[PDB]
């Protein structure tokens, strides 16, 4: 352990003049994109995530976060479903094969499946890959 | 201690009293030939011995001096099937301790000193025997150390036997060889290399009238095994930036081959080569925990237990004399030198911590003998709080754990590469000059190399290969010496040729 | 009865590091999985983090190294040369295409939660991504390249008068130590692996220099340490530290990096250990930080989180997994809690009881709060 | 150890039994002094029959060997006991004899007419180690016959350090002229009145030994006396610490001679020659300027340890301090010294294992480092049991392959051959390093010290309940503990005792 002035940090010393005014300087850092309630029963919410499933595109999760958008009310979210789709991001045979190519002929060297994936980033590649390793 | 008052009384013992007598008996006796009492003659030869020294040092006098026998109080005595020139070196081991053993005249001896119970020359030239076992009188050891009731010389002669069938099913001693030792051939493991049905249908057709319904039990018996005749090279290629794991499957003599490649990711700081799997430890990274094993027949690496500490530059031994990889040594992430013994059970990939060294060292060359983990020279601490070529030998047992430094020391210092071959560790390390180190004698010969830079040893099956580092093209950049004639050989087959060879292991 | 948040930004588990490097970021995204199938989302505010900005990156690290992280690229390595050599980035933590992305994503949530927390809105702050506890005020280490968790408690120290940090990872977490090793308003237990390991420090001997004197708990513990033994000394210890040091805000480091079978682990212990210990430090009804860091088997490290979260709110889970997307990832047995192995532990009783009997008597002369 | 190149393991070696000298060694102890076999020559000691071999009696000794190659009868030794010619033939033949008080200068007689070498040196080294008043101007005779020079001065020691009980005797009556000038032109203290022991010895024959008379009283060495036994003790309600001497009589009786209240605070010290030399903020030393009173000043340590071990060794003229912890609770092994005179510390070679509080004693070149307390599991320490020789000379330490019957905080003291070692209680040990053994002893019944005047071991009770005279006078002769006195100081918590 070393000790020093570029070492350590420089804690503030408690002043409790202090503890009640910040608390609205600084607002609430981040989104809100889902929050429990006590109304709506997990059934109808079972029911509703089953329909998001079957009768639509949407996941576990998406559901949730549309069922937030409408301040959990059901059916209206219901009647937002036909609306936003789930972002189908077919990799098609060219993107698929030519990635088992720069796979076959490269490695996990994603810099290198980029010089011929050029449109793709590499956001895409490495979560591709990840849920392309069950072959 | 209660009685024993030093002021009063006490039982002096004095214990430099057995070298008084022994380098008396050694010096008044065989000088002055002064009070002598037998007459021993051989072959032509009257020899003034002495019964006190013959009695305390073999049985077989003991029981020809006392006896109720005519000849126990006459005098001379003749002894039989025994020359006038292997006496003369029992009569010099006898009284003095040192005889000088030679190939030459070696059997003789042998038999010679089983007749007459002298146990410590006949385990010595039982070993001898061990080590100088041909390929040519491989059938003639095997049927000399059965008559003798020696299982040691045995095991050794029929191992070789066992390892080379395939040219000696047309020798006419193989074709005379009677069922038990056969039978032991045989029920040990032949390769296929060694073609042992032949083999066997070879043999039974000799004397076929008395040896047809004699010989399907042997068929019966008869095993395989796979291949354990590698050589593992491990060096990073000039090409990319990944090291190799070229497998060097030897053939049967004067040529080694190449098996398979695998390639690794990381870095390794040690590797080892355990019972035909390799195990590589270490990580590009800071964490040099990780640790993988390999094997020709998967073209994988699966994972084995982390070890329990993070050093670099430690020592790997193996040896299955009961299934563990060893970690000796190593210098540790803040540059100072460990000195702790780690051991893997590779029937369980659990690593254990057990007793520590009593020198730190990083770099050492282990050997494993038949037990006994040695480890030779490497690096040392200085006194400056830096480092320096050491010279130690230690001896870490991994029966009782117990391990401690020998108190002579190694010809040069320093970074050396050392291989196990019969009984022997050859050590090469400061360019080109071999020393076999016997650890039984306590004693070093060297031998001398081209003078054209290191060098790796592998024993490989029979033979001593002996691998360059830099492949300068130019030079054969592998060799193959014969320990008993010195002769370095040239033996080509690479093909997959490297560049910068990091571990050449067993 | 306890609210609890968790942060989790959908878009941390595409930062990849290297080939063949220990710590892969996928976790987190496997965690989050598990949670959203065990039915563990339903019942805790999700909320999304913030970007970290680098102008509250700088409160604790130097500029010169932060404007490093913001510019370098594996594209202009060759550039960065003496650089890259001075602030340790380059071969243990090594510049891949993110990383400052990554870092601002880690220290965000963290922040924010830290943020969030002492306003007295929720009571337990769960984040999974942040907990990078190896990384200096001007260097990189051990995989970590902020130190998120002492950006977090330096958020914390402004209502709160004594923070308390604790350490369940298998190594030492030395710059959060390193970090308050004069200040005595922060007190840091550690539970760790000292022989020869990474990443050295962290002796019995070196508790405080300065003010903070007494004020920095070092346990260091030997190999194949089981369950029994880990709760045996990890409750009266923590019960003495509770009751001598009386803190007011906890953060708990819950490194997955010591159970059974990890890439690069040495203890033994099981997931329920893990629990047992959260839920001991979750019984003080004090606000609660819950982080991440270490957990190199990724299936383990998911398996023993998503337990964690089914600590931290009170809901029991069964041993089956529900339907996710990475069963190709889950041992065929498709259960969530693992087993021991066969290592045994070296740490034989009374070394446990001497070492202990040593914290005490360095705990009994704290003053009064 | 040699890298020899005209052999080879596969071709041609030489081969080097090791079991050699002990199998014939036990093969002549077993079929000869067991079976009686291949019996040769007849030896006949008084009247008794001793069938030995020729070639041992040969082997060991030279008298035997230039007897039997004269060139067939029963010979006969016409000097030599029925009892003492078998412990030479046991010793001959096993090598193991049993030592004896009352029949050892007999052997030191016949053991130097056989030139039996060792059993010559060892029954000097037993018949040096008991000298005492009675017998040492015959032990000086004894010496002198068989040319010994190291049991002469073990016998001249005690000759003239007890002189003035001598003066009057008859061993000192007939005394030659020239045992008389060894004994006095050497350093006679005046505490035995050399001078007038002189013209004593000469009035026995008055009108011959005068010729020489003046010029014998121009050849002594009168020298002042030294002093013995310091007791740096904590006396009353602080007031720092003492400096207690004492000096030594010789009527079982021991004395106070001045105190040095002048102290601050002592971690360790030592005593060198004849005065001492003091370390305690914590790497300083003072020394006790006793003939005036006061203390002086000298070089500091190059270093600060604590509970480290100082061990004065006056043969190097210098002093040697080993172990101890450095502050932080690590135990250290670093050897420094001292050299008297140049007043320069130094550096030496490490220790094998680390250790501190440890009981350094030193013979005659080397240091004993005894006892102590070693780091154990893992970051503690216990209390050891280890035996370390630092060989002052060619700078070697290493660990002895053997523990004490104790452990923990110790006290030695040197004592002729021995070291008297003692610790927590009921215990005093008799270590003998040549010969690699221990000797336990009962003593009266708390840690206690243990100190060597002259001729006897004074063993202090460091703890009193106040008016008991807890310090006793050890005669480890007959183990014989007694209670001496004439102290006349209230010494209670005493640290050490410097010897
Ligand atoms: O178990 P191993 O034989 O050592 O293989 C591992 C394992 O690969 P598998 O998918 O075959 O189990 C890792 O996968 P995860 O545990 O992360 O699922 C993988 O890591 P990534 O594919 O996620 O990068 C890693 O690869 P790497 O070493 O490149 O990090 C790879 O190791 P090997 O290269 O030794 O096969
Ligand atoms: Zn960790």
């Amino acid at each position: 352990m070393r000790v020093g002035p570029q070492y350590q940090a420089v804690v503030p010393d408690f002043d409790p003049a202090k503890l009640a005014r910040r608390s609205q300087e600084r607002d609430n850092l981040g989104m809100l994109v889902w929050s429990p309630n006590q109304n709506l029963s997990e059934a109808k919410l079972d029911e509703y995530i089953a329909i998001a499933k079957e009768k639509h595109g949407y996941n576990m999760e998406q559901a949730l976060g549309m069922l937030f958008w409408h301040k959990h009310n059901i059916e209206k979210s219901l009647a937002d479903l036909p609306n936003f789709t789930p972002f189908p991001d077919e990799w098609t045979v060219e993107d698929k094969v030519l990635f088992e190519q720069a796979f076959s002929f490269h490695g996990k060297t994603f810099h290198r499946i980029q010089q011929m994936l050029p449109d793709k980033s590499i956001a895409s590649l490495v979560k591709f890959y990840y849920s392309w390793k069950k072959t | 201690s209660m009685d024993e008052n030093y002021f009063v009384n006490y039982t002096f013992k004095d214990r430099s009293h057995s070298g008084r007598v022994a380098q008396g008996i050694m010096k008044l006796c065989l000088e002055e030939e002064l009070f002598a009492d037998v007459t021993i003659s051989v072959e032509g030869r009257e020899f003034q011995l002495h019964r006190l020294v013959l009695s305390a040092q073999s049985c077989f006098f003991r029981s020809m001096f006392t006896s109720n026998l005519k000849e126990a109080h006459n005098r001379v005595i003749v002894l039989q099937d025994v020359s006038e020139s292997v006496f003369q070196l029992l009569v010099d081991y006898i009284y003095h301790g040192t005889v000088k053993l030679r190939a030459e005249e070696l059997q003789e001896i042998y038999e010679v000193s089983d007749m007459y119970q002298l146990t410590s020359l006949f385990e010595e030239c039982s070993r001898f025997l061990a080590r100088t076992v041909q390929v040519g009188n491989c059938l003639q050891v095997m049927w000399l150390a059965d008559r003798h009731s020696d299982p040691e010389l045995y095991t050794a002669a029929k191992h070789c036997a066992k390892t080379h069938l395939a040219q000696l099913q047309n020798t006419e001693e193989f074709l005379h060889l009677p069922h038990r030792l056969l039978t032991d051939i045989i029920s040990d493991g032949v390769p296929c290399s060694q073609n042992p049905t032949e083999a066997i249908e070879a043999w039974i057709n000799f004397n076929k009238e008395e040896r047809e319904a004699f010989a399907e039990s042997l068929r019966t018996s008869l095993k395989e095994i796979g291949e354990n005749v590698h050589i593992y090279l491990i060096g990073k290629e000039s090409s990319r930036t990944h090291s190799l794991a070229v497998s060097l499957h030897c053939a049967e003599d004067d040529s080694i081959s190449v098996s398979g490649q695998n390639s690794l990711c990381h870095q390794i700081t040690a590797a080892c080569k355990h019972g035909g799997d390799l195990y590589v430890v270490g990580g590009s990274t800071t964490y040099m925990l990780r640790m993988w094993k390999c094997n020709n027949a998967t073209v994988d690496w699966e994972w084995c237990a982390p070890l329990p500490r993070d050093r670099l530059q430690h020592t790997l031994v193996s040896v299955p004399g009961k299934d563990a990889i060893y970690s000796l040594g190593g210098k540790t992430l803040q540059d100072t030198l460990s000195n702790a013994v780690i051991y893997y059970r590779v029937g369980d990939n659990v690593w254990t911590e057990t007793t520590q060294l009593e020198v730190a060292v990083s770099g050492a060359a282990g050997a494993n003998l038949n037990g006994i983990i040695y480890l030779l020279g490497g690096e040392e601490n200085d006194l400056d709080f830096f480092t320096k070529p050491s010279r130690l030998i230690q001896c870490f047992d991994t029966e009782t754990d117990k391990c401690h430094v020998k108190p002579y020391v190694l010809p040069f210092a320093g970074r050396m590469h050392a291989a196990v071959h019969k009984d022997l560790v050859f050590i090469v390390a400061e360019g080109d000059s071999l020393v076999c180190y016997n650890p039984l004698l306590d004693s070093f010969t060297r031998l001398c190399l081209p003078e054209a830079s290191l060098w790796k040893i592998a024993s490989c099956n029979g033979s001593i290969y002996v691998f360059r580092d830099r492949y300068k093209k130019g030079d054969a950049n592998t060799y193959k010496l014969d320990p008993a004639t010195s002769a370095v050989t040239v033996t080509r087959g690479i093909k997959v040729l490297l560049t910068n060879l990091q571990f050449v292991l067993a | 009865r306890r609210k609890v948040c968790y942060y989790y930004d959908g878009d941390v588990g595409n930062y990849y590091y290297g080939q063949g490097h220990p710590m892969k970021p996928h976790r987190i995204r496997m965690t989050h999985n598990l949670l959203l199938n065990y039915g563990l989302y339903r019942k805790m505010e999700i909320y999304r983090p913030h970007k970290a900005n680098a102008e509250e990156m700088t409160k604790y690290h130097s500029d010169d190294y932060i404007k490093f992280l913001r510019s370098i690229r594996p594209d202009n390595m060759s550039e960065y040369s003496k650089q890259m050599q001075r602030f340790n980035v380059g071969e243990d933590c090594p510049v891949f295409d993110g990383l400052f992305e990554f870092c601002q994503l880690s220290t965000g949530g963290s922040v924010a939660s830290a943020v969030k927390l002492n306003k007295q809105q929720t009571d337990i702050a769960v984040n999974w991504a942040g907990g990078l506890h190896h990384a200096k005020k001007s260097e990189a280490s051990g995989f970590c390249y902020v130190n998120d968790i002492v950006l977090a408690i330096l958020e914390l120290l402004k209502y709160h008068q004594r923070v308390l940090y604790i350490d369940i990872d298998i190594h030492h977490g030395d710059g959060v130590e390193e970090a308050f090793y004069t200040t005595d308003r922060v007190m840091t237990v550690s539970f760790h692996k000292y022989g020869e390991y990474f990443p050295g420090t962290g002796d019995l001997r070196d508790i405080g220099a300065g003010k903070g004197k007494y004020y920095a708990v070092n346990y260091p513990l030997r190999d194949g340490i089981d369950d029994e033994s880990y709760e045996a000394i990890f409750k009266p210890v923590m019960s003495k530290v509770m009751e001598m040091f009386q803190p007011s805000a906890v953060v708990l480091q819950c490194g997955s990096d010591s159970l059974s079978g990890d890439r690069l682990g040495c203890f033994n212990l099981t997931i329920k250990g893990h629990a047992k210990c959260v839920e001991f430090v979750k019984s003080f009804n004090l606000p609660m930080l819950m982080l991440g860091g270490g957990g190199y088997t990724i299936r383990n490290v998911a398996r023993c989180w998503t337990y964690e979260t089914a600590v931290a709110l009170d809901t029991e889970i069964p041993n089956e997994l529900p339907y996710n997307d990475y069963f190709e990832y889950f041992g065929p047995d498709f259960k969530l809690h693992i087993s021991p192995s066969n290592m045994t532990n070296q740490n034989t009783n009374e070394y446990l009881e001497k070492i202990k009997q040593r914290l005490f008597e360095n705990l009994r002369m704290l003053p009064h709060a």
